[PDB]
């Protein structure tokens, strides 16, 4: 799921409380479509509602579908609310709180998002941007290795429980380590910003168990999203629970902090990328992958759907075979996920070509994917004992009404239904003959 | 009425299954009921050997590069 889907199901009060922070409003505005942004900007400096027809006349008739979609999305997000214009007309005006916060974020005004940074002076143990990036990469690699099950990576108990609640890994028995499921493989194949966003969404969903304020967590996350890289921020000014949540972020690599009691925290590159690098995989027409990577995580991920051939100290040469792709699919990974992963990790050299990946390789992978699903199997019960067409039609209509029909053929008067509905169909058939 | 598995696929695989049935490749006539040109009815107790035979036919004319 995406941000818009998550925000659609929230109550109006929660949405209004979210708009109280300028950082949240900017993120919501950037998540809007291109057409919606122009409407928001035009209505930013308006103190009076506008007629619905006047707004509808801005976009041409041919692109009315995009206008309708944008209007529906804005109404669902409650960015604007319809106003009862005098004379029976309907006026459209943006939410005053959202508009005020957006103007504060853009034009200026009010207090800063962070309390202060120069009160405590320069950090005694400050790090650099490459160090923060290395720390974030190490944390993410440790998390993903713990997802795989490598003993070298050990995380906190609550983090492991969160993965179990997310369904990526299941713990069949207490004490024994959980096993990664197909959903875990799909999560691994996802892009890093997508993985971070999915993990944050799962955290937000499970936050209701801990009784934490969703609005505060969302506002803090959005503030971290726009935070400048390499600049510390004041820990003070936050509730006790949020700091605890921040500690979990410290385990996730999004936020770096020297000590729990330290008053300085440095947002990392991964935290910035959460709101939204060059790729290290070269794909050749002969079904060969050349990866410029050294960490065991990427090697394992590539070996999930490919056969390894050579491992030079700074290079990995692998071959994409039919058997490897079939094994990966049997593991639960679809071809679309593999193609997306290859495109995301594609080397910058391959970006020169008009297609990111050669069409032949993608077509071959997709065809290999369809090989497993070529045969369709449906367990059920077949009825072929119809003496008359009229009797067959009534039973077929009853089965369709029950919604247990699998296959119908009026030409030969043969039908196939689910075993669960077989008892109901038999009871219906007996009643028709007995009552006759 | 029958209880089993409806198998749907391209007509070529249906004809291959019919050839297996008539040639007793699986050792018996368990391919019992034919309902459509692209649909067949098979007893579920030995579906695994049918999958193995289909896989063998598929990868026989494949020339795996491994």
């Amino acid at each position: 799921r995406n941000l818009q889907e998550f925000l659609g199901g929230l109550s109006p009060g929660v949405l209004d409380r979210l708009y109280g922070h300028p950082a949240t409003c900017l993120a919501v505005f950037r998540e809007l479509p291109s057409l919606a942004k122009n409407w928001v900007m035009r209505m930013l400096f308006l103190e009076q509602p506008l007629p619905q027809a006047a707004v509808a006349l801005w976009v041409k008739k041919e692109f009315s579908k995009a206008q309708e979609e944008s209007t529906g999305l804005l109404s669902g997000l409650r960015i604007w609310h319809t106003q009862l214009l005098p004379g029976g007309l309907q006026g459209l005006i943006l939410n005053p709180i959202f508009r005020q916060n957006l103007r504060i974020a853009l034009l200026g005004g009010g207090k800063a998002w962070s309390d202060d940074t120069s009160q405590l002076g320069p950090d005694k143990h400050a790090r650099d941007v490459p160090s923060l990036d290395k720390y974030a990469e190490e944390r993410w690699e440790v998390v993903l290795h713990f997802m795989v099950g490598s003993p070298s990576a050990a995380v906190s108990q609550d983090l492991a429980q969160l993965l179990s609640q997310a369904g990526l890994m299941k713990s069949t028995e207490p004490g024994e380590p959980p096993c990664i499921t197909s959903a875990g493989f799909q999560f691994l194949l996802l892009d890093t910003p997508a993985q971070l966003w999915y993990f944050m969404l799962q955290y937000l969903q499970t936050a209701q168990s801990r009784g934490m304020d969703l609005v505060e967590i969302l506002s803090f996350l959005f503030q971290l999203s726009f935070s400048t890289l390499g600049k510390d921020y004041s820990v003070e000014g936050m509730s006790d629970s949020l700091l605890n949540f921040l500690q979990h972020l410290r385990e996730f690599g999004l936020v770096f902090q020297r000590k729990r009691k330290s008053r300085r925290y440095y947002p990392t590159r991964l935290a910035i990328n959460l709101s939204s690098q060059p790729g290290f995989i070269v794909v050749e027409t002969n079904y060969r992958l050349y990866a410029y990577t050294e960490s065991e995580l990427q090697i394992a991920l590539i070996a999930l759907f490919s056969e390894m051939l050579y491992r030079f100290p700074n290079m990995v040469v692998a071959q994409v075979t039919r058997e490897s792709v079939q094994q990966a699919i049997a593991s639960g990974i679809t071809a679309q996920q593999i193609i997306h992963f290859l495109r995301t990790r594609a080397h910058p050299v391959m970006l020169k070509q008009t297609p990111v990946l050669p069409p032949t390789i993608t077509d071959q992978i997709r065809l290999w994917e369809l090989e497993r699903d070529r045969l369709r199997f449906t367990e059920g019960v077949l009825y072929n004992q119809f003496l008359s067409q009229v009797d067959f039609e009534l039973l077929l209509a009853h089965a369709r009404e029950l919604g247990v029909l699998v296959f119908e053929n009026s030409a030969k008067r043969l039908m196939v239904v689910t075993p669960a509905g077989h008892s109901d169909v038999k009871r219906f058939w007996k009643r028709q003959k007995h009552s006759s | 009425v029958l209880k089993g598995v409806l198998i749907e696929c391209d007509p070529a695989m249906k004809q291959f299954l019919l050839y297996l049935d008539e040639s007793n490749a699986l050792g018996k006539k368990f391919i019992i009921q034919d309902i459509d040109d692209t649909h067949v009815f098979v007893i579920a107790e030995l579906v695994n050997v049918l999958q193995e035979r289909v896989g063998e036919l598929m990868d026989q004319n494949a020339f795996s590069l491994t």
